[PDB]
């Protein structure tokens, strides 16, 4: 997936 | 370097069960692999060192096994604080590296959303722009539809979403949609509706308001 | 107790240096090494490198050109600061300590700094009212048009915390960021409480107390 910086979680 | 393999990418499970996480090393790495829990904003947080010893103040619900290639990580029974991304780390080679993680879903109960809706403020109004913003409260499951109307006319493209992650609590989702227009576009109009569709609805519900009103 | 702090988030401009600060406590810089490790949309955790008890560095090997670290035991700081910084350098940098002086255990982080590589401008965040109008009301804050993230949001100086969900933030084609901040209330403390939304932009020194009220 993507890593995402705004939640620092996983985002697929 | 040890490519660390994590799988599956994705776990939805119910509270209460057990869940198991695969960390799968590229060589052998003994049992020379750490896990990290990472919680929404969070650091990671240790879990478990060398494959299977327990850190201080971690739940003992937390455990993990393996040896060589092929190690888990597991939670006995499943609370809604787990709701996480789980890594493993191993360093039996230099340099350390890390997996590329496992995100833990929890299942619960339907819940239908609590709507609200809000017209732009008159502060925001004086910089010519308008932003109305509705609000979807604590549903379950994730998915959901928003559609704005302006006037009866179906607006498009003019909206942004954003969904909190899991509630650590209660396991629900919050939902936001925010609709931007320039002040001129928003004055030369009335009334403003948000409908949302959600599965724990029987029927759409629409949240609106009259401009001025 | 065990901690470690570190310098606040920011903008970095394309081809320019990072520098954090993580100041520690709890533990003596001469008995315990430091790490670095970031976090990127590009490589996930990603190990940099330590500073260890007695003054030497390893670094990652593609980050040995530049990459520096240094540090001050006397007052408790380790000095990160690493060069050329392109666009997928931006991530979450994060300072560690291991559970035992020698190992990469890493049981105790600092709370992380998010860096931007852009050549943007930051900007401070305008906030507006989301004003409230079965007895339960909603109300909020909308945090609008920042540069670069993060936003800080808490509630009526951190004393409201059940029921308030704070957006991720999203990115508008201005290339800004918006964030919303909600909470719900019973509607019958909204003629006695106060709700305040404490805003605080770091990368723009940008600090607002927003007061919400029903609309009249
Ligand atoms: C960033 O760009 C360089 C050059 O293409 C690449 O070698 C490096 O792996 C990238 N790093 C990331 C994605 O963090």
């Amino acid at each position: 997936c993507q890593f995402d910086l705004s939640t620092r979680r996983l985002k697929c | 370097d040890i490519l660390l393999t994590q799988s599956p990418v994705i776990l939805s499970v119910s509270p209460g069960e057990r869940v198991s996480f695969s960390c799968r090393a590229s060589q052998s790495i003994g049992t020379n692999i750490h896990w990290y829990q990472q919680r929404t904003n969070g650091s990671p947080r240790l879990l478990i060192k060398y494959a299977s010893e327990s850190i201080s103040g971690i739940p003992s619900r937390f455990s993990g096994s393996g040896s060589g290639t092929d190690f888990t990580l597991s939670i006995n029974s499943v609370e809604s604080e787990d709701i996480a991304d789980y890594y493993c780390q191993q360093n039996n080679n230099w340099p350390t590296t890390f997996g590329a993680g496992t995100k833990l879903e929890l299942k619960r109960t339907v819940a239908a959303p609590s709507v609200f809706i809000f017209p732009p403020s008159d502060e925001q109004l004086k910089s010519g722009t308008a932003s109305v913003v509705c609000l979807l409260n604590n549903f379950y499951p994730r998915e959901a539809k928003v559609q704005w109307k302006v006037d009866n006319a179906l607006q498009s493209g003019n909206s942004q979403e954003s969904v909190t992650e899991q509630d650590s609590k209660d396991s629900t989702y919050s939902l936001s949609s925010t609709l931007t227009l320039s002040k001129a576009d928003y004055e030369k109009h009335k009334v403003y509706a948000c409908e949302v569709t959600h599965q724990g609805l029987s029927s759409p519900v629409t949240k609106s308001f009259n401009r001025g009103a | 107790q065990v901690q470690l702090k570190q310098s606040g988030p920011g903008l970095v401009q394309p081809s320019q240096s990072l520098s954090i600060t993580c100041t520690v406590s709890g533990f003596s810089l001469t008995n315990y090494g430091v790490h670095w490790v970031r976090q990127s949309p590009g490589k996930g955790l990603e190990w940099l490198g330590v500073i260890w008890s007695g003054g030497n560095t390893d670094y990652n090997t593609p980050f040995t050109s530049r990459l520096s670290i240094n540090k001050d035991n006397s007052k408790s700081q380790v000095f990160f600061k690493m060069n050329s910084l392109q666009s997928n350098d931006t991530a979450i940098y994060y300072c560690a300590r291991a559970l035992t002086y020698y190992d990469y255990e890493f049981a105790y982080w600092g709370q992380g700094t998010l860096v931007t590589v852009s050549a943007a401008s930051t900007k401070g965040p305008s906030v507006f009212p989301l004003a409230p109008s079965g007895g339960t009301a909603a109300l909020g804050c909308l945090v609008k048009d920042y540069f670069p993230e993060p936003v800080t949001v808490s509630w009526n100086s951190g004393a409201l915390t059940s029921g308030v969900h704070t957006f991720p933030a999203v990115l508008q084609s201005s290339g800004l960021y918006s964030l919303s901040s909600v909470v719900t209330v019973p509607s019958s403390s909204l003629g006695t409480q106060t709700y305040i939304c404490n805003v605080n932009h770091k990368p723009s020194n940008t600090k607002v107390d927003k007061r919400v009220e029903p609309k009249s």
